[PDB]
């Protein structure tokens, strides 16, 4: 996606902005961003 | 910035009290995820977020 967006893993096509990483909410499909943080 | 099209509004419950006694839900269609700024253009009601 965009330079300022990170996808919720390769297995999913959804991409979210990097500001949502480790915000305390499961913004991904199954909370991939909140993992290993 | 995201583009929001075909946005219509509705209110679930309301109770005019000193707290934030009221919830409203917004429906829309967008192209990409992001964060938007939300504001009430009137004076009768004040938002929280
Ligand atoms: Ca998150």
């Amino acid at each position: 996606c965009r330079i300022h967006e990170i996808s919720c893993g390769a297995h999913s096509t959804q991409c979210i902005p990097v500001s949502w990483r480790c915000d305390g909410e499961n913004d991904c499909d199954s909370g991939e961003d909140e993992e290993n943080c | 910035a995201p583009t929001i099209i075909d946005l219509t509004c509705t209110v679930a419950t309301c109770t005019h009290s000193s707290d934030f006694g009221g919830v409203l839900t917004l429906t829309y269609k967008t192209d990409k995820n992001g964060d938007c700024s939300v504001h009430s253009h009137s004076n009768v009601a004040t938002l929280q977020e």
